[PDB]
């Protein structure tokens, strides 16, 4: 909709500010997963022998 | 200058939210610092990796 764009664009920066909320939000998982499992720095293998 | 009044208390109340949720963040990140304070610098911590 080009009318509803256009009287959209009359309001603040309201969607500069819940677009860089999520994006914060989306790549503090990435580093809640790379703390908790990335602790070890060598891929380590076990033997054939269990 | 109701419009304005509307818009402007709402821009103030979304900074004052976003502040209070920084507010916690950073209150939780001087909980850690505390906590290392008293725990590795006043004495010596057999936690590992802490």
């Amino acid at each position: 909709s080009t009318e509803c764009s256009n009287l959209l664009l009359q309001y603040g920066s309201f969607c500069t500010q819940l677009k860089r909320a999520l994006t914060g939000i989306a790549v503090e998982q990435d580093k809640n997963t790379q703390e908790v499992f990335a602790q070890v720095k060598q891929i380590y293998k076990t033997p054939p022998i269990k | 200058i109701d419009r304005l009044i509307t818009g402007r208390l709402q821009s103030l109340q979304t900074y004052v939210t976003q502040q209070l949720i920084r507010a916690a963040e950073i209150r939780a990140s001087a909980n850690l610092a505390a906590t290392k304070m008293s725990e590795c610098v006043l004495g010596q911590s057999k936690r590992v990796d802490f």
